[PDB]
């Protein structure tokens, strides 16, 4: 049970709980899965799955996007929308709650993936407990393009669920009590006093 | 005096024979748009020819009896026949000439390969009455099939119940037959899948009761071989038990928790002899190294890089 201040580098790769609130969720995205595609002459439904290091909990090889448009005997490929698969993608940077931050410091923030059904269960702003679990993705500046190898890897929590805390109505029901005690107090004078009062 | 022919047409421009007994004819698919010998084949007679072996050949719309296999009765003996990647072939018009003839007194061996994915084909097991006063036709795939110590039918659209049919009928014998290959068949799927029609549905537990003493598989390129689906192979190791060669290759789904599940159970039989995984991406490395190192196969391949599996001459006779 974390917060973004207290989650830190030993926590990678375990499940965690972080308490905060968001901020700077983005545009809901369509995310490539599966990919099918029907054959022009062969006849048969070829497809493709993607990864990435969001799509999946473990390290595995990742998939380029490319959609492919032959067969291996040549033949061109009709790609297959609607039969073809697509997650929601979100990303949400949930901010540590001020409160907890201490004297002389700016709170620390971290950026939430969320997928399919947790995509827009909060807004920004909204206070929030994410259990998820905490990742390493990318080269981490050990690529020989870069120079600079003081910089450090980047982190996210992969999203398991979404807790709004909206607690530390908008139209009531009606009891046969309520409906009662409403038309008995409707015949009493003083209601624009009592209801105002009250 | 020519007893062993072999024409390989890489390239385009423009009676009795007893001797043959063994007739190869390979053809770039790309350039013989038409079939070289098919006045030959269909009107001469090669008592003698033990093999045939014809690939890329296109069979021309405008004569059904060659599209039929009306030639094809003409090889009696014919101890083994390879037919691959022949365009305009069909699995569905061959198994109608094994079912209105016995054509062959012994067939040791059969590959058929056809490219395309045709409408499903099932074992046309319907057997008609000329009228209710007279006998049935015969249906003549028993006497045609009982001898096939290999079948392999890669690719060829064939449904999982037409095979099961070949094995509840016994019209393959499964004494006899020894070594296996249905890969790439999209129309064959296995009793722990729920997404399907009936009719492809391979029931595995009845195939491999009625011909287990099989020594060699080939399930290459079967996506439909998924995790859940190979649980059925585990449970089903007692009727396998003479397998030494496997081929799941180029398969995009299994995962290497099957494979060692499989070669665990597998070795409540002494390990298998061999495995072929290679292309397959999600035979996880440690898994594999872990197969090695506990001597689960005696020889396992995993060239994951290796993007294709038809080695010319040796798994395929459809020109490079």
């Amino acid at each position: 049970a974390l917060s973004p201040r207290t989650l830190t580098a030993q926590h990678l790769n375990k499940l965690v709980s972080v308490e905060g609130i968001v901020t700077k969720t983005s545009l809901v995205r369509p995310k490539l899965i599966r990919s099918v595609h029907y054959a022009a002459k062969t006849g048969r439904f070829h497809y493709r799955d993607y990864t990435d290091a969001t799509t999946t909990l473990t390290t595995r090889i990742p998939t380029p996007a490319i959609y492919p448009t032959e067969d291996t005997e040549g033949n061109k490929l009709t790609t297959e929308y609607g039969y073809s698969t697509f997650i929601d993608h979100q990303r949400i940077t949930v901010q540590e709650m001020p409160e907890m931050a201490p004297a002389g410091q700016l709170p620390r923030s971290i950026d939430v993936i969320l997928d399919d059904d947790l995509v827009d269960k909060t807004k920004p702003g909204d206070r929030v407990n994410v259990v998820g679990v905490f990742k390493s993705l990318g080269a981490g500046g050990m690529n020989q393009s870069n120079s600079n190898t003081l910089i450090g890897f980047k982190t996210l929590i992969l999203g398991n669920t979404v807790y709004p805390l909206h607690a530390r109505a908008a139209r009531q029901m009606l009891t046969d009590f309520d409906i009662r005690n409403i038309n008995k107090l409707s015949k009493k004078k003083d209601i624009f006093d009592i209801l105002s009062q009250s | 005096l020519l007893k062993k022919i072999e024409l390989i047409f890489v390239n385009s421009l423009v009676v009795i024979y007893s001797e043959l007994e063994k007739i190869t004819l390979i053809c770039d698919k790309k350039k013989i748009k038409n079939f070289p010998l098919c006045r030959a084949l269909l009107r001469g007679q090669f008592p003698l020819l033990q093999k045939l072996t014809i690939t890329g050949v296109t069979f021309p719309m405008n004569n059904q009896d060659i599209m039929n296999f009306q030639w094809l009765l003409n090889f009696p003996d014919l101890k083994e026949l390879w037919i691959e990647d022949n365009d305009n072939c069909e699995l569905s018009k061959f198994l109608q000439l094994l079912k209105f003839s016995n054509v062959w007194k012994n067939l040791e061996k059969l590959t058929f390969r056809e490219n395309k994915l045709y409408p499903i084909v099932n074992l046309d097991e319907d057997q008609p009455v000329t009228n209710d006063d007279e006998v049935p036709s015969m249906l003549f795939y028993k006497e045609n099939l009982q001898n096939l110590e290999k079948l392999d039918l890669m690719g060829t659209s064939i449904s999982g119940s037409a095979l099961t049919r070949l094995c509840e009928q016994e019209y393959l014998d499964g004494r006899k037959l020894r070594s296996l290959n249905i890969g790439n068949c999209p129309n064959i799927q296995f009793p722990n899948n729920h997404a399907h029609t009936a009719r492809m549905i391979l029931d595995v537990n009845a195939v491999l009761k009625r011909l287990s003493k099989l020594e060699e598989i080939n399930l290459s390129h079967l996506s439909s071989l998924n995790d859940s689906t190979m649980k059925s192979f585990i449970i089903n190791v007692p009727f396998l038990e003479n397998l030494k060669r496997l081929d799941i290759s180029h398969n995009f789904e299994i995962t290497g928790i099957s494979i060692y599940e499989f070669l665990k159970k597998f070795q409540m039989d002494q390990p298998l002899a061999y495995l072929n995984i290679d292309g397959c991406s999600q035979v996880s490395h440690i898994t594999v190294n872990m197969i090695r190192a506990q001597n689960l196969v005696t020889q396992v391949d995993c060239v994951y890089e290796r993007d294709v599996w038809r080695k010319f001459g040796i798994n395929s006779y459809s020109y490079s």
